[PDB]
Parts: structure tokens; sequence; C-alpha cells
RNA sequence: ACACGGGUUCAAUAGGUCAGACCUGGAAGCUCAGUAAUGGGUGUAGGGAACUGGUGCUAACCGGCCGAAAACUU
RNA sequence: GGGUGGGGGAGUGAGAAUGCAGGCAUGAGUAGCGACAAGGCAAGUGAGAACCUUGCCCGCCGAAAGACCAAGGGUUCCUGGGCCAGGCCAGUCCGCCCAGGGUGAGUCGGGACCUAAGGCGAGGCCGACAGGCGUAGUCGAUGGACAACGGGUUGAUAUUC
RNA sequence: GGGAUGAGCUGUGGGUAGGGGUGAAAGGCCAAUCAAACUCCGUGAUAGCUGGUUCUCCCCGAAAUGCAUUUAGGUGCAGC
RNA sequence: GAAAAGUACCCCGGGAGGGGAGUGAAAGAGUACCUGAAACCGUGUGCCUACAAUCCGUCAGAGCCUCCUUUUCCUCUCCG
RNA sequence: AAGUGUCUAAGGGCGCAUGGUGGAUGCCUUGGCAUCGAGAGCCGAUGAAGGACGUGGGAGGCUGCGAUAUGCCUCGG
């Protein structure tokens, strides 16, 4: 089916601000150089050293 | 059993082409036609 | 290795056993290999299983590690030196660290290591 | 009020609204947290988004005489660009149109302790 | 998807490893019989996924976040 | 370039015609991303690599998903660069863009041979004119004679060098 | 699934043309819409039918009845 | 743009793109260029909105912010 | 104990400020349309009109030209 009619720009706004991005990191991480803020997630690789950057 | 339009240059010449347009006098009208408006004749 | 729920690797079961056999036939030439994790996760019970033969080592183990990886001479290897390397370590032979997620379909990589 | 640098990506040739959705992560955030934050954002409008934030901040040091490790950006806008309509033909020869959005990044970063 | 529940080194949470319950059905090699097909021995073998219990080997990683202080009356 | 005063003159006023053109929204970051052949692993280059190159696995076709010709296309061929457009993503690559190069015949296939169906058709009959039909004849291969084979070569041509 | 040495398939080249062609006939095909193709022209056809007709105010302000009609959803005359 | 004087030079960038510089009377004329509408898309900021229906307005209307201000006022009015 | 009392903003609306998109309005113009006036009123087998192919030091297009090919000779300005 289609839409029957268009949407008021206040529901459109309002969940295309349900539209969101994730995040996480990880600040303070001694290696090689400048201490760099890797996620979380990366950080063993970061201290062995399998991460770019 | 799926076909379109199958292109020729024989069969295009032999017809839409000019040597034959000029083998009448509704072709060579439709020459005269064309080179009224300006084109690229044929 | 248990199976997997869910979509098998690759496409079907057959691609993902020729998957996990070319996934551990890299593995036991080069020690560290990089997949995307999901393959690592389940490659690392795979590959650890056939490094219990290794360290078995007996033409029962050999002939039952030429079912899983085709080649000869990366298993001459195994059941040489990745065989008797593991003397000690009962279990845990493998080891799954996390790289940044490929570009191009994000996906989220992991390098898969011979413990040493 | 401030020594406010400026800077702008014109004409980068990824939509806007995909290149909001990483704006939203700088918010007012040092200049130095959000590049640490946009290396990992996975939302791959990091590139224009980060290159012209580390533009912004290397505009304050070089030009406006300014320290990195103070600098917060003040604002980011993704103002719209071009769009440059494609065409797709699709099934029973209806043909269908494409948009090749593409954004203007726009950062002004500042200096306050 | 999210959620929910469990766990994070004082760990049995997943994995591996060991001993099981089970599934299959009698490994490979060597040996002996047989013209041979094939059959007996080593030998409930051998293989093995989820179920159970061990065991600190691998992964849970020397973390990031967000979070209170009440204006007061009979 | 316009005021305002007296006048002349209008393609003079739009909110609708499933109006017309341009732009831009909602659906919506949603469907889809074009076959049930299957990919990866190491290395490289690179600003950037699932897709590009080298390898090695692994897999699919193999009366075709291989190798050639005819038409058809018309440079898509090869070398070098490029990655500001397209490639249903990205691309460092590309049948893309740009420059430059590349197609060699007595024998191959056609015309310098022949003709079928059929076309045209001197004179010609018929038609009111337009035209129609046509003889001699001349075209018309899809067919009939006709002289080259084996190998080597380059970045791209081969019974051609 | 039907046909598959045949009333077979297919290639090349050619012929038949719009009240005409062709049709083992269905009114089927004749360049993706054939009970008469497509295009340019008559042409801006034409419709008693449908839609649309754009700025302001001040005053006045109906009708949906009569008669006739190839006429009854139009119109002419009257009435208002 | 009157004239190309079309942004030398450094800076971020792999490029595009920008920042500063400079040209120009104007860059609020940058080879996407006279003026730059509206739809449309954002950034920020004052108000309101998570017990509540209501062609989405209108009227009555508390409050909150606004600039503006007369003064109790401070008599530093010899400057707000 | 009982009673009252806003603060919230994931996000919306409204208004302002600051931008972008787009290219309207204004003002043009190397372009048309419409007439008036004076001509001229045909060209071609001595090959027309209209073109293909080429021609420039270097790509193409337009234009000029034609293997003598943005040209050749004389007369003039």
């Amino acid at each position: 089916a289609v839409p029957k009619r268009r949407k008021s720009r206040s529901n459109t706004r309002s969940r295309r601000s349900q539209w969101k991005a994730a995040k996480t990191e990880l600040v303070g991480v001694t290696v090689a150089g400048h201490a760099h803020k890797v996620p979380r997630r990366l950080l063993k690789a970061a201290r062995l050293g399998l991460i770019d950057f | 059993g799926k076909r379109t339009f199958q292109p020729n240059n024989r069969r295009r010449a032999r017809v839409h082409g000019f040597r034959l347009r000029m083998r009448t006098r509704a072709g060579r009208s439709i020459v005269s036609s064309r080179r009224r408006k300006g084109r690229r004749t044929l | 290795p248990k199976p997997t729920k869910g979509p098998r690797l690759g496409g079907s079961s057959s691609h993902q056993k020729a998957i996990l056999a070319n996934l551990a036939t890299s593995l036991f030439e080069h020690g560290r290999i990089t997949t995307t994790e999901p393959k690592a996760r389940a490659l690392r019970p795979y590959a650890e299983k056939l490094i219990t033969h290794a360290k078995k080592g007996a033409l029962h183990n050999r002939r039952e590690v030429l079912k899983k990886l085709r080649d000869k001479d990366v298993v001459h290897t195994l059941f040489a030196e990745i065989g008797p390397f593991f003397a000690d370590r009962d279990g845990g032979y493998t080891r799954i660290i996390k790289i940044e997620a490929r570009k191009g379909d994000n996906a989220p990589m992991a390098v898969i290591e011979l413990v040493r | 009020e401030y020594p406010s640098a400026v800077a702008k990506a014109r004409f980068v040739r990824v939509s806007p609204r995909k290149a909001r959705r990483v704006i939203d992560l700088v918010r007012g955030r040092s200049v130095s947290d959000a590049l640490d934050i946009l290396r990992w954002a996975p939302q791959a409008a990091s590139g224009p988004v980060a290159k012209v934030i580390a533009s912004a901040a290397a505009n304050a040091q070089n030009n406006g005489g300014l320290d990195p490790a103070t600098l917060v950006v003040a604002t980011v806008y993704a103002d719209q660009g071009p769009t440059a309509k494609r065409i797709r033909p699709r099934a029973q020869g209806r043909a269908f149109r494409i948009r090749r959005r593409t954004s203007h990044i726009t950062v002004v970063v500042e200096s306050r302790p």
C-alpha cells in the first residue's frame, strides 16, 4: 500500500531523530607514541599492536 | 520466440536509404522535405 | 565443535566445511590469520581440535586430520612443529584478537593466532 | 567573544542525512576528542567530517595562532549541496530517478578553557 | 534489533582439554585364513555435536559512562 | 533605473484544469542492489583495499559459463596516466575519461567471375496525368568455378608479417 | 509438458500494405495497444458532455415553473 | 568583473575543498560566479510540550523570555 | 502525618538569528518575431541546391576552402 497522505513534518522529523549512531571510546591508552583513545572493544590489539593507527 | 527488432545495414539501406528514396516521387519528396527542415538527410 | 545455529558460513554447510578447512590450513601455515570475527568464532574450536590431534601424534591422528585439511604438507608441519609445540597446553591453542572492522562491509575483523 | 577558527568542506559527495548522523557525534566536544571519536565511528561519513574538523583545528593553529589542546567544536553544519539526478531503469519500462545528494560540512571551533 | 538472564580472574561464562551419558557400530595399522570377493584377532573398537562433572589453557583484558543533595506549610 | 500629476495602451492579476516546465519535499535512509557457481588466506600497491595485482588453497561450467567465425556494434583493442562523473556499494581498478598507438593478403571473405527468387528496366504496350507492367539487358548470394600450407613473432595483426 | 524425418525447425536474400496484405480463421498478425497501423497535413476537427476561467468593494438579486421541441441532463420564448 | 587584475605564497587535505594572504570599489562578485524569491534542508536561541485527543485556528487568558521604560530607589543626579 | 510546589527534552511546535539548495524577481542581450521602404527575382549537363570526405603545425566543432584545399592571380580600396 501507499502513503494515504504525506507526513506532517512533525512526525517526519520526530523519527528522523531516531536514526542515531552508537559510541564508545577508551581514552588514555599508552601504545607506541602518544596515548590514543582506541575503543574498549579493540584495546587488546591496541596493546599488542594489531591495529592501524 | 523472444524477438524485437533485428538490425541490418542491407535492409536499412535497401529500404530507408537515399538511393531508394530518390527511386520514386514520394521519396524525392521526402528527401526534399528533410532538406527543407535542415537535417542531415536520408 | 558443536554445530552453529543460524545460517552456516559462506553459503551452505558444504561451503562452511571448505571455509573452515581453508582457514585452518592457512592458520597452521602462518600462525597469525585475519578473518571476520564470525569466521574466527567458528574456527577456534575446529582448529583447537585439529591441534589436539597434532599433539596426539600418530598415524590415526594424521589420518583423521587429513580428513579435514587435504594438504599433506601443512599437516606435515602440524604433526611436526605445531603439534609438539603444545607439549603442555591441554586446550587453549588459539587466541582471538579484535581488529578494526573492514571498510566496505564494516565486517568485524578478528585475528586468530596459534598461541605462539 | 572568542578566537574561533572556521572551515567548510563543500560538495562532499556524502548525503546530508548520512553526514548528519555522524555530525551529531561531535556536537560540542573537544577538537581532538572529536577527531578521536570520528576515527572509530564506523558511520563512514567520518571521512569528510573528521577531515574538516582536523582542517579547522589546523586553521586555528596556523592562521589564528592558537593551541590545539584547547579547541572545542562550536558548530557543525551539513548544509545541502547540489543533487545530480541519475536515471535508473526499473521493471516494465518505467524509469525512476536517483538523487546523487551531496553535502557541505561546516565546522567552527573555539578556544575556551 | 532492543530487551531478559549468566559471567568477568576470588571466574567455571563460552571455548579447549580430561573422565563420563548417549549416537553409531566394530577404526587404522599390524597379523592370520582365504584362489580371491572378503572373514576372524588386537578391541564395546574408532569416530563424535549440543547432555553431566572436572580442569585456570584461550576469551572475558591493568575499563568508559550516566548518576543524589530536596522550596516549603498545621 | 523609478517616483507622482493629466492621459493613451495592455500577453494586466491564478489556488485548482489527474494543467505545463524547473526546483524540492512525504514514503525513507525505507525497498532493492539483477539468479541456489563460493569464496577466501598470505603478500603488494595505495592517502584509502571484501571487490585491484601477484600467488596458493577451495569451488562452478566443460555439447558450455570453452575456442572461433557471419551479421550487429564501431575502437570498447593495446600502452601510459586519471579516479572531479558512471560501475546498483567501494575501487588504487574498469568495456569509464583523457592522450597515444594498433587492423599488412595474388590464395582467407566479398568486388576485379556467374547467376536464383526478386529489383530496376533503353526501346515498349497500357494508362487521362500521376503512374503500371515489362522485353532486350544490368544488378541480386543466401548458392556455382577460383591459387597456401606447417611454424615462429609483438603491447595490440595474422592462411596477411 | 506437447512435437522431434516432418503439414518440422531455422539462416540468408526477396515479395504482398491499409477498407488493403496475410490468415490450417483467432476478427488473429501487419514494428510492445489492428472491428482498419503509424506519421505529417485538413486541424486549433468536433462534443448539447467533463474540467478550468486569475484583483477589490458598494447596491440590487433570482430560478429549478409554463409551452414547444428527434425534445426531456440541451434549447427558444415566456415567468422570476 | 570596468579590466582576468581568475586568488602568487604558506596552512589542513591523497584530492575536492577550504583558512590566512593578496587582486578588486565590492569575494556581502571565486571560473559551482550579476540581483538571489519560495518550497526544501540544517545550526543556535526565548517560550511551550512526555495524563493527553479535537479542520490544527479564534477569542478570553496566567506565566516565562524580550527590548522599552515612569518611579520606591541609590543622591555616586557633577556620570545610570 | 497530611497538603502544596516548577524544574526534565529522547524529541517535537512556534518565532527570531545564521547559513545551504534552487534559480524566481529586477536589469540586460552577441537572439527572434512583425512590418515599412529600394532592390533582386531564379540556379543547373559550362553540372545546381544539399551534402559526404578532406584541408590548418597541434584535438575536434563552427566557419572558409577544395588534393593549388582558412587558399591562388589581376584589377581596385
